[PDB]
RNA sequence: AUGCGCGCUAGGUCUCUGGGUCUCCUGGGGGCCGAAGCUAACGCGUUAAGCGCGCCGCCUGGGGAGUACGGCCGCAAGGC
RNA sequence: UAGCGCCGGCCAACUCCGUGCCAGCAGCCGCGGUAAUACGGAGGGCGCGAGCGUUACCCGGAUUCACUGGGCGUAAAGGGCGUGUAGGCGGCCUGGGGCGUCCCAUGUGAAAGACCACGGCUCAACCGUGGGGGAGCGUGGGAUACGCUCAGGCUAGACG
């Protein structure tokens, strides 16, 4: 069966393309603590019907481009902007971590 | 530390340091003597320890110890170098295998002949 | 390459009568009933309190010398016994007792294990009518051990098996002297043997 | 010191304790007074008389 | 801030028992009630009771001790020698049926929060379930 | 009636007016291989006197060990000072797996099958005390059920 | 030479500062002596170095050495 | 055919002769400057034995990177002190979802190796047959105590 993942949309700055942030939880191999991790997927939507903060489902698919191998299955929740804000601030904090 | 501090950073693994760098991960090396000399112990001991300054088939020139009652090592003798540090002399960390290339077995040994390589004496 | 050489010196060093010679070590000649002190120059000097390592080593050496097997074989047997079910001591002793030459000695064809080994090696002993000539052959409970037909007339065999008349063999064995044969009924138990060894020391030795 | 010794030697302890005493170390405690002659007199007299008539 | 209530309750019990107090008070909840119940049957504590302190619901635990001992240090023996918390916030311990621990060769108990309620190791093994490993007591 | 085992003797020194004065300390274990052991520490100007004193103290200070099948009812960890001892029951046919000091203590109590480990400091005196403490802290099923149930 | 927060575990005494039904009782600070306990010991002990939970920082034998090189900061000394 | 290493402690195994801070031994502690059980030889002894020792490298011992299983007042180790971002963690009561979690079934988890039981080489090593185990993933179904999420409340934390 084709893999199905669920995540928020964090970028719609491309044509017929969204960016989905998928969240994962798993015990640490050694310490047994429940670790939480994130990944970004470029999902295909030929109808431009998804925007920022839509918790959507993506499904495995035949390649569309270099980095796009997932399509958007359906919409789950809308207006969930807080997750996008959290992702943005985490990504923004990097300009503080520079050395030069 | 916290389990969080262990997840974030983990534990550093301890790596060993080779006590015999000149060998380059080999049981022995082959070298040529350049200086055959005698030196003095560190402090609580006193003697004249025989020492050979060998150049190896590696890129190393190192001092080695010549064990036994006597030797025959000249200035160009081909020798075999073995691991093992001498406690007294500060800097020598190799031995010479007696009775391989040019170093000969210590004459008239009777007890530990495998070390200080000497053939079994004829009894008749 | 078994141990070949002076024997009663082992009797002396161990300090207990190991019956490794046959008839002599029964007569007042075992060299233990006279001069029971250890061999060598410093035999009859006052002995220091032995360490734990000394105790364990000595017990193991005594047990190993009773059977006259190599250290390698002894260690292998111990590893095999340690890996099975039940008590390690009991199983180990049983496996030590399952050797062909040992069974030959027990049945009484030979006077000593050093003799049983020679009898087996020289093809004088058969198992289930098939000639077996290795001392380390492990006999299973319910095998018939007999003397080869070609080796019946040997005066050694006749003399040895004449002494078995009106003599009791181990309860885990049966003997038919007239037929010159025997049956290995079952594995011997801890109590069935009169070995002067406390195998707990052997176990403790090998654990380290 | 006496109490500690008796504890060490498994000897039962009877004591006329007061407010500043440890109830745990006494096997059989009489919670009363350690001062006031009158109290000591009463308690000891009763105990001794009981011993007397017990014999 | 109070981060772990269950660990707090266990610590309260331990601290009370170490000074031979007859009774302790703990803020009340269903989960703590379940823990106290499991402890109650096994005869560790004398028994728990629901009370109200300034309107706030509390659980009062009556503790149990051995007989008074003889000789030096006459303090009575403990019924709860040792009590720990296994699965803590920031490191949760979940065990299957196969991995359920045995405590003091069956002398002590371990409390599991299984899908079929809060049980002991013995009950869980009988029912053939696992779950969150709360604590071990002996 | 009892067997003695001598764990160690040590010669200690104190400094007088420009001189060394010596004393001897002996650590003696006393047992009957039936579940009764004592441990004694004796100091005297001379070794025999030290050994005698240690024997006396050992006989005066005994503990009962609840054996069954010649092993321990349950595992126990005991820390005395900076030294720690771990004891675990073993099935028959294991033998006594221990260092010199725990071995000597446990054999005289009649233990025939046990697994041990020493952790932290390994001073023989502290290890011996820890071992005795652990032996003093052993409970059986009957004792535990008597406490819990009544 | 004692990171921050929260909860529990005998007390006695001195002191600074609020409240009350003011002999006393109830809060918040600062000090000494000490239950249980902890510690290698000294000692700590409701102002924990006791029993627990959460998060951060740091240690891994001494000397060479806070030295060398690299990077960041500073006018420089120098700092990390 | 019987050799090889050891005999101060660790570590089983002790006397004499020779030398005299020399010659030398050494894995650590250390021996040798006149009666050396530590150097060289002899006699004895111990341990293995067609093998016995040494050098190199790995795991152990090392709880000496401590998840199981360590620590920071003085032994090495609390940041000079705040404010605070990401992260980690989080009171009481009720209901929904079943994400983590637990269970059942099933598909994998090749052979060889490992484990067990039988066998064939005169035994063994070696090999053959059979059975089971197995961390981890996929699919179907189930449970809801705990962690998560979504709703509805509460005042013991926090703030006015
Ligand atoms: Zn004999």
């Amino acid at each position: 069966p084709k893999k199905v993942l669920t995540g928020v949309v964090v970028s719609d700055k491309m044509q017929k393309t969204v960016t989905v942030l998928v969240e994962r939880q798993f015990p640490h191999p050694l310490y047994g603590k429940v670790i939480k991790r994130s990944k970004k997927y470029l999902a295909h939507d030929p109808e431009e019907k998804y925007k920022l903060g839509d918790v959507v489902e993506i499904i495995e698919s035949r390649p569309i481009s270099k980095r796009k191998r997932f399509r958007v299955l359906r919409l789950v929740e809308s207006g969930r902007m807080d997750l996008v804000e959290k992702y943005l601030i985490r990504r923004q904090n990097y300009e503080s971590l520079s050395k030069r | 530390p916290t389990i969080n501090q262990l997840v974030r950073k983990g534990r550093e693994k301890v790596r060993k340091k080779s006590k015999v760098p000149a060998l380059k991960g080999a049981p022995f090396r082959r070298g040529v003597c350049t200086v055959v000399r005698t030196v003095t112990p560190k402090k609580p001991n006193s003697a004249l320890r025989k020492v050979a300054k060998v150049r190896l088939t590696s890129g190393y020139e190192v001092t080695a110890y010549i064990p036994g009652e006597g030797h025959n090592l000249q200035e160009h003798s081909v020798v075999l170098i073995r691991g093992g540090r001498v406690k007294d002399l500060p800097g020598v960390r190799y031995h010479i295998v007696r009775g391989v290339y040019d170093a000969a077995g210590v004459k008239d040994r009777k007890k530990s002949r495998s070390k200080y390589g000497t053939k079994k004496p004829k009894e008749a | 390459g078994r141990y070949i050489g002076p024997v009663c010196r082992l009797c002396r060093r161990e300090g207990v009568k190991l019956y490794l010679k046959g008839e002599r070590c029964y007569s007042p000649k075992c060299a233990m009933e006279r001069r029971p002190y250890p061999p060598g120059q410093h035999g009859q000097k006052r002995a220091r309190r032995p360490s734990d390592y000394a105790v364990r080593l000595r017990e193991k050496q005594k047990l190993r010398r009773i059977y006259g097997i190599s250290e390698r074989q002894f260690r292998n047997l111990f590893e095999e016994a340690s890996k099975k079910k039940g008590v390690t001591g009991s199983v180990f002793l049983g496996l030590l007792e399952s050797r062909l030459d040992n069974v030959v000695y027990r049945l009484g064809f030979a006077v000593s294990r050093r003799q049983a080994r020679q009898l087996v090696r020289h093809g004088h002993i058969t198992v289930n009518g098939r000639r077996v000539d290795l001392p380390s052959y492990r006999v299973r409970p319910g095998d018939e051990i007999a003397v080869a037909e070609k080796s019946r007339n040997l005066e050694l065999i006749r003399q040895n098996l004449e002494a078995m008349k009106g003599r009791k063999v181990g309860p885990w064995l049966s003997l038919d002297v007239e037929g010159m044969k025997g049956k290995f009924l079952r594995l011997p138990d801890r109590e069935d043997l009169a070995l002067p060894v406390n195998e707990q020391l052997v176990i403790e030795f090998y654990s380290r | 010191i006496a109490v500690r010794e008796a504890r060490k030697l498994f000897i039962p302890v009877i004591a006329l304790a007061d407010t500043d005493s440890d109830p745990d170390l006494v096997d059989y405690i009489i919670p009363g007074n350690d001062d006031a002659i009158r109290s000591i007199q009463l308690i000891l007299s009763r105990a001794v008389d009981l011993i007397i008539q017990a014999r | 801030m109070l981060t772990d209530p269950i660990a707090d309750m266990l610590t309260r019990i331990r601290n009370a028992t170490r000074v031979y107090k007859e009774s302790t008070d703990v803020p009340a909840s269903r989960f703590k009630e379940e823990i106290l119940r499991i402890l109650a049957r096994e005869g560790f504590i004398k028994g728990y009771e629901r009370v109200d302190v300034d309107g706030k619901p509390y659980l009062r635990v009556y503790l149990k001790y051995g007989p008074r001992r003889q000789g030096p240090d006459p303090r009575p023996e403990q019924v709860i020698h040792h009590i720990r918390r296994i699965s803590k916030p920031g490191r949760r311990v979940y065990v299957g049926v196969k991995e359920i621990p045995r405590v003091r060769r069956g002398l002590g108990i371990a409390i599991l929060s299984t899908s079929k309620g809060v049980l002991t190791d013995r009950e869980a093994r009988k029912l053939g379930v696992g779950g969150e490993l709360i604590c071990e007591v002996w | 009636d009892f067997e003695e085992k001598m764990i160690l003797i040590r010669r200690t020194a104190r400094m007088q007016a420009g001189g060394r004065r010596f004393r001897f300390g002996a650590l003696v274990v006393v047992g009957d291989r039936q579940g009764r052991v004592g441990l004694g520490f004796g100091k005297a100007p001379e070794v025999p006197l030290a050994v005698q004193k240690a024997g006396y103290y050992a006989r005066r200070n005994m503990v009962e060990v609840p054996l069954q099948n010649g092993t321990i009812p349950h595992e126990i960890e005991v820390e005395f000072g900076a030294s720690k001892i771990v004891l675990k029951p073993a099935a028959p046919g294991t033998g006594v797996i221990a260092g010199a000091v725990p071995r000597a203590i446990l054999e005289l109590a009649g233990v025939t099958d046990i697994l041990t480990k020493e952790l932290g400091s390994r001073n023989p005196i502290n290890i011996a005390y820890a071992t005795m403490e652990a032996l003093r802290q052993l409970r059986t099923k009957a004792d535990v059920e008597r406490l819990r149930k009544g």
